[PDB]
RNA sequence: UUUAUGCUCU
RNA sequence: UGAAAUGCGCAGAUACCGGGAGGAACGCCGAUGGCGAAGGCAGCCACCUGGUCCACCCGUGACGCUGAGGCGCGAAAGCGUGGGGAGCAAACCGGAUUAGAUACCCGGGUAGUCCACGCCCUAAACGAUGCGCGCUAGGUCUCUGGGUCUCCUGGGGGCCGAAGCUA
């Protein structure tokens, strides 16, 4: 699993300014890695079905954000893509 | 995996190759273990005693190490995965710290550049040769040795495998490839692993000329002969078999056992 | 080939029948009786009174080779488990004890549908 | 009927090790089942835990799976 | 890594000194998996409640350990590769549930 | 543990 | 079995004991309980992993709700390729019953039931009740969190019920 530490330097190295704990990229970034983390889990364990299910489900909730993220401020939009490589 | 192909030809639409992804740095073969010319010849001292064979690709036979006892103690490293055109299963070239090499009929699982030893010793992992007697009971081994000192015989086909189920004297209790429940004995050299390359038994030749190239002629049935030459010859008109299917040598083939009787192997047997 | 005292007895106990082996201390059966080896066929077996005859001439055949003390085991339902380990204390034979083994699976092969009815 | 819900027959007990069947062999029954929530007072979650580690002991060949019924 | 407690039952028939050989390869594929042992229980003999491998008795051992857990599955296999070694179960350590207090 | 059936319109 | 008959058995059966092989399902716990979106999930252990709730009031600052298409999942049966096959059991055979009995009861029994992979996309797939949010008495039983641990508070699962709704 993500340990402590290993998502706390997700959060601090996202973060929009010491001290930020759910800002939209802090979000979007721990997502990234819950996902990254499972879809490398159901390479493996592919008929695990329900699983699955809460993929797609932090999938369409990161999706939301970026789509928020991308109305407000196009640039830290690309910026936060770049920086994570998503949108293929 | 096995390779498919489009219907580009009919033929080429149910053709279906090996899969030679697990095949390692083969191409050239190991010129000195092996190979040796191969006497390609489909009858004995003059007359055909084996029907329909005859043509197919010309062959170098890699002479194959069948008995390791021959190198107790001495590890070694797993070169490459081969093929070898003399059986179904794949064979393995290994290098000994001796500097000696050999080949083996590659195991199941069995990766390039790991180790490999045979003796009484020997940790029960794939790939390594012990005496049947100290392989524990009930795990999956090939290549067997019948008698001690003879060499292996049994599970060598591609995908081929037996089961130690349990012991009894000198002799521990084997679950050969057929099924068959049989007694070896415990000084009998075998190997931990199944035999691998076990897709083989899913290919399709799809075509006559696959057939040629393995080797094997057409076969014509005693229906379509005269009495001349088969039981099943004449007729006029299509026609059954009009008695017990037979051989064209006379002997029924639907059935009729033809393990020799008393045999002092039968002391050792107990299954289909 | 043997005659012991010390014993064992054995009380089959099915809808249709009641069967009583009787057995050496190791548990090799030195004489048996059922229903039907009474006199009775059909369902006449599945009987109390059926047993209790049984488990009479078993006992009885047992005092022969020399039977004097038993450690009764019966095993399944049925109209023959009491009247069958009443009959045999009444007579020769003291009942060590009763045992009761009637085997049953944590659940294992799937029943005839005659014994499934629920789900 | 009678008798007591058995929690209130031993002190301070760990209903999660697995491995002491004094405690345990006590919470069995002359066949050897499990005993019901109604005989050891024990509550939701505690008959949950207590079951849980009673099979484990099984396994062990601390506890037993059955056992015969005695002199019926 | 995790704190396992790994209980291991053992031939009762083997002399003293068999045991400490049985007990040493134990104790090398322990240390050869990754495991720091902790604690360490050896109540011995033990009258079992049904025959394992038809002896009424057995031999117990019962370590605590700290093991890197992607290695304690592997660990198990290799534990009972062993005719003398009858029984494990590697359990992943808790702590205490209590009633009556 | 042996039964099935009861013409049309009111 | 209603009673029987077929069936098995003096070629040594059933009953009993010891050894072995093999497959499937997991008794007690177990609940009128728990989990999941649904289908559905029940011996034990470990690894990988989803959902969900509570306490704190810490961060983003409407970033929400629903959702035609699309995509995924989807009991049982069924299908393809391999394997596996103990018990059970469509079909099928036999014994009974009956006017007949292609059924009901009995003795046999093959696909299938099991595993891998790939299809099929159905259902009384039922709470016959789409999802989200706010508002409108309470009583009691229960599961599971937190509590200044008689009581209060949050999320679930049941029954009885204010107001109202309903043919
Ligand atoms: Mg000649
Ligand atoms: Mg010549
Ligand atoms: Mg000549
Ligand atoms: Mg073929
Ligand atoms: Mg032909
Ligand atoms: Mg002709
Ligand atoms: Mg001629
Ligand atoms: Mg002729
Ligand atoms: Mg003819
Ligand atoms: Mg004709
Ligand atoms: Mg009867
Ligand atoms: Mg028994
Ligand atoms: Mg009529
Ligand atoms: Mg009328
Ligand atoms: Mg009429
Ligand atoms: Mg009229
Ligand atoms: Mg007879
Ligand atoms: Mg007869
Ligand atoms: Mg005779
Ligand atoms: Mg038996
Ligand atoms: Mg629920
Ligand atoms: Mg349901
Ligand atoms: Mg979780
Ligand atoms: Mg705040
Ligand atoms: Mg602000
Ligand atoms: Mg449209
Ligand atoms: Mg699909
Ligand atoms: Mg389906
Ligand atoms: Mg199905
Ligand atoms: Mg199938
Ligand atoms: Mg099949
Ligand atoms: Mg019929
Ligand atoms: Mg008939
Ligand atoms: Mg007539
Ligand atoms: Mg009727
Ligand atoms: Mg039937
Ligand atoms: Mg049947
Ligand atoms: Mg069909
Ligand atoms: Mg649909
Ligand atoms: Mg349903
Ligand atoms: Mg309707
Ligand atoms: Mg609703
Ligand atoms: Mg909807
Ligand atoms: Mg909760
Ligand atoms: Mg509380
Ligand atoms: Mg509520
Ligand atoms: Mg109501
Ligand atoms: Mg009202």
């Amino acid at each position: 699993p993500i340990t402590k530490e290993e998502k706390q330097k997700v959060i601090q190295e996202f973060a929009r300014f010491p001290g930020d704990t759910g800002s939209t990229e802090v979000q979007v970034a721990l997502l990234t890695l819950r996902i990254n983390r499972l879809s490398e889990h159901l390479k493996v364990h592919k008929k695990d079905h329900h699983s699955h299910r809460g993929l797609l489900m932090m999938v369409g909730q990161r999706r939301r954000l970026l789509r928020y993220l991308q109305r407000e401020d196009p640039e830290r939009y690309r910026a936060l893509i770049e920086k994570l490589g998503i949108r293929g | 995996a096995v390779k498919k192909f489009k219907p580009y030809t009919p033929s080429r639409r149910f053709m279906t190759v090996a899969d030679f992804s697990e095949i390692t740095k083969t191409e050239p073969e190991k010129s000195l273990v092996k190979p040796l010319k191969k006497t390609g010849g489909r009858n004995n001292q003059g007359r055909i005693t084996v029907r329909f064979r005859g043509g197919g690709h010309k062959r170098l036979y890699r002479i194959i190490d069948f008995k390791r006892w021959d190198k107790v103690g001495i590890p070694a490293k797993v070169a490459a995965i081969e093929y070898d055109p003399n059986r179904s299963a794949r064979i393995a070239l290994l290098h000994y710290v001796d500097g000696e090499k050999r080949y083996i009929i590659a195991p199941d699982g069995l990766q390039v550049g790991q180790q490999v030893v045979a003796g009484p010793d020997a940790p029960i992992q794939v790939g390594n040769a012990l005496p049947l007697r100290f392989i524990p009971v009930g795990t999956v081994v090939h290549a067997v040795e019948l008698e001690p000192k003879k060499g292996a015989k049994l599970a060598r086909a591609a995908g081929t495998s037996a089961q130690i189920q349990g012991r009894e004297g000198d002799y521990v209790i084997l679950r050969l490839p057929s099924g068959e429940l049989r007694k070896v004995h415990g000084e009998c050299y075998a190997t931990v692993g199944a035999v691998g390359n076990a897709d083989h038994k899913n290919i399709v030749l799809g075509k006559a000329g696959r057939s040629r190239w393995l080797g094997r002629r057409p076969h014509v049935r005693g229906a379509a002969m005269n009495p001349v030459d088969h039981p099943h010859g004449g007729g006029e008109g299509r026609a059954p078999r009009g008695r017990p299917p037979a051989s064209p040598w006379g002997w029924q083939t639907k059935g009729l056992k033809t393990r020799k009787r008393r045999k002092p192997s039968s002391r050792f047997i107990i299954a289909r | 080939k043997r005659q012991v005292a010390s014993g064992r007895a054995y009380i089959h106990a099915s809808y249709n029948n009641t069967i009583v082996t009787i057995t050496d201390p190791d548990g090799n059966p030195i004489t048996w009786s059922s229903g039907g080896v009474i006199g009775y066929k059909g369902s006449r077996k599945g009987t109390p009174y059926a047993a209790q005859l049984a488990a009479l001439d078993a006992a009885k055949k047992a005092m022969a080779y020399g039977m004097q003390s038993v450690d009764v085991i019966v095993r399944g339902t049925g109209a023959g488990r009491e009247q069958a380990i009443r009959a045999l204390q009444a007579s020769g034979l003291q009942v060590k004890s009763i045992v009761d083994d009637t085997p049953v699976p944590h659940n294992g092969c799937r029943p005839k549908k005659k014994f499934r009815k629920a789900s | 009927s009678r008798k007591a819900k058995v929690k209130a027959t031993l002190g301070e007990f760990d209903l999660r090790d697995y491995r002491n069947v004094e405690v345990l062999k006590r919470f069995l029954s002359e066949t050897g089942k499990i005993l019901p929530r109604r005989r050891t007072g024990l509550s939701a979650k505690e008959q949950r835990i207590l079951a849980k580690t009673i099979k484990r002991a099984r396994i062990l060949g601390l506890l037993p799976f059955t056992e015969k019924l005695v002199r019926k | 890594m995790r704190r396992y407690e790994v209980n291991i039952v053992l031939n009762p028939n083997l002399d003293q000194s068999q045991l400490a050989l049985e007990k040493e390869i134990i104790q090398r594929a322990l240390e050869n998996y990754g495991a720091r042992v902790e604690k360490v229980e050896e109540l011995g003999l033990r009258r079992l409640a049904y025959p394992i491998a038809k002896d009424p008795q057995g031999y117990f051992l019962w370590y605590q350990v700290e093991m890197p857990e992607d290695r304690v599955n592997d660990l198990a296999r290799e534990l009972r590769i062993r005719d003398n070694v009858r029984r494990v179960m590697v359990v992943k350590s808790q702590e205490p549930f209590l009633a009556n207090a």
